[PDB]
């Protein structure tokens, strides 16, 4: 069922500060009546030293599955898509280009693409239409 | 208002404006779907080119 | 009240700023570009300021 | 036309934000709707003038940096 | 009734008509009337029916011409 | 219906369904003011807008490029 | 009436444009009719003014004298 | 009126003269701001050329764009401390 | 005046603890590891990167001198 | 619901039937001038997409 968030210490010794079991106030029963109904807290109830990580204003904690199991599924999902992508690449099953890619006249539109002379023709031209 | 125990809900009788408007809006879509099909079904499936006529 | 003490004040600043802006715009056409605040004084020029700098650097040396 | 299209929605936000108390709920909603509609009509006029007539509009308020 | 690729436009004619760079090819000459009629027709689907079709068929010939280039190249590589 | 404490809570945006008794009078005062600003924006927009594609002839651009060489 | 250093440099550039090309009749005409308030608005803007030749001369001539102050080189 | 820069070089003055040193620092700074003004004018030509040319901006504004990219690395404010405190010849 | 805030003893003890955490800090092995990472390891990583590429990044108006697209297409057949 | 809620939906409904057909040539027409969006000549695949496609792929999303 529920479990505490990460980085919540099991023990602490802050002098004479009371030592209480760390409780996530987000998991408390909402149908009960509290002095502070919004935060699910009664007046003068002691606070954990890291209560800011275990209250309503803390990030919402998800406890449907364990993080290791949740990360196993997350890697498995993208692992399937990775194998599916690599097989088609290594196998080379993706279709070939039906025709020669588009060609353009005037030395592959070199002058219209910022070229200055014949030295910089290949630096700016597109695929040159060799068949005039 | 009074609640009648054990009475099945009959066919609702909505205001006539809602029923007529809904059918006309659907009628506009279906007519437009068929109208484009009558004139673009070759080009849609690649069976013919737009200039060919 | 829609013309209360708090609603009127922001509009007053806009009207005053635009009116003075146009006044300054008209004040520069007839005064060779000089602004409305020319009565307060004039910007000091390099020639007089450098004289203070020359005397200042003389005492320091 | 360009200034009317852009800053008219800002007028509706200001009117409802600071004068919404003095005009009530109903008039606040419709004045905001009015301001957006002015931007709607002005945009459609520009769409014909820009896309179909190959015209561009530029307004320079002032220098920023 | 376009049957062959039309004559290539000159450099200045492409410049004056401001043809898009990606569309500066054999079909540039047929593109000028189409873009001129589209402006007067507000780019409606019922104003440039034939001018659009003539330009559409020209690019079809250009595509088929590039099929020949690939097939011809595909033989030189195997022969070599 | 409910209690909203409106005697002192007076936000600029109303505070729980607020409409003054003289809402009609203020609405007209706002509509006229709102109309007086759209017209002012329109006049400013027309007089300040320009076409960036027509401020220089193409012949002028040719001279700029040749000199920049 | 504050002239920032960038505003001063724009006026100086146009002043040096006159002082170097006093034989160009076209240049003087645009500069004379280029008002002081429009001096710093060279380029595309809402104001209808002739400054194409003003820009053209600047594009062709380096009117800065930074090399003159640096009389020592590597 | 429009006061002009008092052209003075660090190589023709004695730094013990605080007035001459002050002019050399000012003269170098004012020449650097003229370069920035020139850069902004040249960029204005590039902006105007790009808009009117449309798809022809690569060809119509080729020389202007080349000039802007060459001047950009050095048409900026560099200060006077670098040249005042360093002798390039050595 | 009227003590508008209902002071809570648990909140005060929680607040006092947060403001006085330095009293109970111990320079143990756990603390030393965190001190080393934030004050030595992390600055060293930035320290190396800052001087490795110091004066070696002339990005002002950097020019392209290599074609981007491929001229000839080689079919897989 | 009331007419005020309905009114925008009907206007959007009509625009959801005829809008794309009327505006297709403005944005998807071949050679249409849209210099604001730059497409390099080597990246224009509107021809190989329109003609070279097998006829099955034209209807495959519809069938699925
Ligand atoms: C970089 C890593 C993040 C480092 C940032 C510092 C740590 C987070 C500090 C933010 C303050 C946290 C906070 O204010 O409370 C958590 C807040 C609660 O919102 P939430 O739990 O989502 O409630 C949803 C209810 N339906 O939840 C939030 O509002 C936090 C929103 C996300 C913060 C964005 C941080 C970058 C996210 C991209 C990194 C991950 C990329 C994958
Ligand atoms: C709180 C209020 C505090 C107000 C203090 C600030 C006052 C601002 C100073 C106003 C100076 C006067 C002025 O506006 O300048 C005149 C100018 C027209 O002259 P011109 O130089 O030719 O401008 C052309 C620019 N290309 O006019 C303009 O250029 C103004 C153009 C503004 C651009 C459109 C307006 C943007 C903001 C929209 C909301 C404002 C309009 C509604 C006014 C009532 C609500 C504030
Ligand atoms: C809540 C607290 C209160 C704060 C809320 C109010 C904040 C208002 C902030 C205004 C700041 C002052 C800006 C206006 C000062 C005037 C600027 C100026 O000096 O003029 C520059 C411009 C042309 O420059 P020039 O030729 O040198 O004219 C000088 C003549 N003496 O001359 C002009 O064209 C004048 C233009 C005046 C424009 C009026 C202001 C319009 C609204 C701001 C426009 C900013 C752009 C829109 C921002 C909205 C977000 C997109
Ligand atoms: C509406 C404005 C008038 C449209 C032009 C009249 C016309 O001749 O075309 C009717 C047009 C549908 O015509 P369509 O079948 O697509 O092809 C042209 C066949 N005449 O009609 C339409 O385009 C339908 C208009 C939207 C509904
Ligand atoms: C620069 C000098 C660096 C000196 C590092 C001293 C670090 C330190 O304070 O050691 C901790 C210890 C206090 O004991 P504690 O905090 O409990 O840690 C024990 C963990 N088992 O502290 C001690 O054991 C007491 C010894 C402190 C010696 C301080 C001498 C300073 C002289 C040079 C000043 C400069
Ligand atoms: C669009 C955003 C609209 C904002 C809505 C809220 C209204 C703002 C407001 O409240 O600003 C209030 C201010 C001044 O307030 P005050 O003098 O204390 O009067 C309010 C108190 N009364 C009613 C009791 C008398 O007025 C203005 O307009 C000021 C415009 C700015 C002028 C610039 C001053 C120079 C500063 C230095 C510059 C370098
Ligand atoms: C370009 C920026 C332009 C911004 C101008 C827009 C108009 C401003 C309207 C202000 C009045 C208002 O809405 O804030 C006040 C309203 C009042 O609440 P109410 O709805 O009247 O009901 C009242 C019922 N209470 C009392 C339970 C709330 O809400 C609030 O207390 C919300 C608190 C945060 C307000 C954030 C203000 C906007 C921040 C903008 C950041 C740049
Ligand atoms: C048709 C014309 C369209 C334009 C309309 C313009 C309206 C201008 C506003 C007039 C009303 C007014 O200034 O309201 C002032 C308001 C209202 O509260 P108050 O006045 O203090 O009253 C309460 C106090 N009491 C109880 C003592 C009387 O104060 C505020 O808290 C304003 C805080 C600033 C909010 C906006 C910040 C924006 C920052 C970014 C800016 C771009």
């Amino acid at each position: 069922k529920s479990f505490l968030p990460h980085f919540i210490p099991k023990n602490y010794s802050y002098g004479d500060y009371p030592r209480l079991k760390p409780e996530n106030l987000q998991k408390r029963d909402p149908y009960l009546k509290y002095d502070d109904q919004a935060n699910k807290r009664n007046f003068n109830e002691p606070l954990h030293p890291q209560q800011d990580d275990l209250d309503m204003w803390a990030p919402d904690h998800f406890d449907f599955v364990q993080d290791s199991i949740a990360l196993k599924w997350f890697g498995t999902f993208f692992g399937v898509l990775a194998v599916f992508s690599s097989v088609i690449y290594i196998g080379g099953l993706y279709p070939e280009k039906p025709a020669n890619p588009r060609n353009y006249p005037f030395s592959g539109l070199a002058k219209d693409l910022g070229a200055s002379s014949e030295e910089d023709t290949l630096l700016y031209a597109a695929k040159i239409d060799k068949s005039i | 208002f009074k609640y009648v125990r054990g009475a099945i809900v009959p066919k609702p009788k909505v205001h006539p404006g809602y029923v007529i408007t809904s059918k006309f809006l659907g009628g506009l879509m279906w007519f437009w779907i068929f109208y484009r099909a009558k004139q673009d079904y070759p080009v849609w499936f690649g069976l013919k080119h737009p200039w060919e006529h | 009240n829609i013309f209360n003490k708090w609603n009127v004040t922001p509009f007053v600043w806009l009207f005053a700023t635009v009116g003075i802006f146009q006044w300054d715009k008209s004040h520069r056409e007839s005064h060779d570009g000089k602004g409305i605040l020319d009565f307060l004084g004039e910007i000091k020029v390099k020639e007089s300021l450098d004289t203070y700098f020359k005397e200042y650097q003389t005492k320091v040396a | 036309m360009i200034l009317l299209c852009i800053f008219t929605p800002f007028l509706g936000s200001l009117i409802s934000g600071f004068f919404g108390r003095y005009i009530g709920v109903n008039s606040s909603k419709w004045i905001v709707c009015l301001s957006i509609f002015v931007s709607v009509v002005s945009t459609y006029i520009l769409f014909i003038d820009v896309i179909f007539n190959e015209i561009e509009y530029t307004y320079n308020i002032m220098n920023w940096l | 009734g376009v049957s062959e690729l039309p004559e290539l436009l000159s450099h200045e004619e492409m410049k004056q008509n401001k043809i898009p760079l990606a569309y500066r090819d054999r079909c540039a000459r047929l593109l000028v009337p189409l873009n001129k009629c589209r402006k007067e027709g507000w780019y409606m689907p019922w104003n440039c029916v034939q001018e659009r079709h003539d330009y559409e068929q020209c690019q079809y010939l250009d595509f088929k011409r590039r099929v020949k280039e690939l097939e011809e190249i595909k033989k030189q590589r195997d022969a070599a | 219906h409910h209690i909203h404490t409106p005697s002192y809570i007076k936000p600029p945006t109303g505070g729980w369904n607020f409409t003054p008794a003289n809402w009609k009078q203020n609405t007209v005062l706002v509509l006229v003011g709102f109309t007086a600003c759209c017209v002012g924006l329109y006049k400013l927009g027309e007089a300040g807008s320009y076409n960036p594609k027509l401020k220089y002839k193409e012949e002028e651009l040719s001279r700029w490029n040749q000199s920049a060489k | 009436d504050d002239k920032s250093i960038d505003e001063w440099a724009m006026d100086e550039l146009l002043l040096r444009l006159k002082e170097k090309n006093l034989s160009d009749v076209e240049l003087i005409d645009e500069l004379d009719k280029l008002s002081k308030s429009h001096v710093g608005k060279i380029g595309a803007s809402e104001i209808n003014k002739r400054d194409a030749v003003i820009i053209e001369r600047i594009l062709n001539g380096e009117y800065d004298q930074l090399s003159g102050l640096k009389k020592k080189e590597l | 009126d429009h006061v002009r820069s008092p052209n003075v070089s660090f190589d023709d003055i004695d730094y013990n003269n605080s007035q001459d040193l002050h002019n050399a620092q000012e003269s170098l700074l004012r020449e650097q701001w003229i370069r920035v003004s020139a850069l902004k004018v040249c960029r204005k030509a590039l902006e105007s050329c790009y808009k009117t040319s449309g798809p022809n901006h690569y060809e119509d504004c080729r020389e202007i764009a080349e000039k802007y990219l060459n001047m950009l690395p050095d048409h900026r404010i560099q200060g006077f401390l670098g040249y005042q405190k360093n002798d390039p010849s050595k | 005046g009227p003590h508008l805030l209902r002071e809570d003893a648990s909140f005060q003890r929680y607040g006092q603890l947060r403001d006085n955490l330095a009293t109970y800090w111990k320079f143990n092995r756990k603390a030393a590891r965190n001190v080393f990472i934030f004050l030595v390891a992390v600055p060293a990583g930035l320290g190396y990167l800052a001087y490795n590429y110091e004066g070696k990044t002339p990005f002002v108006g950097k020019r392209r001198t290599e074609p981007i697209f491929e001229q000839d297409y080689v079919p897989r057949k | 619901n009331d007419i005020v809620l309905i009114t925008p939906m009907i206007i959007l409904t009509i625009l959801s039937i005829f809008g794309g057909y009327l505006l297709r040539d403005i944005y998807l027409g071949m050679g249409s001038p849209f210099n604001e969006l730059f497409i390099h000549p080597n990246n224009l695949s509107l021809i190989e997409t329109e003609f070279s496609l097998p006829s099955i792929l034209k209807v495959l999303p519809l069938i699925t």
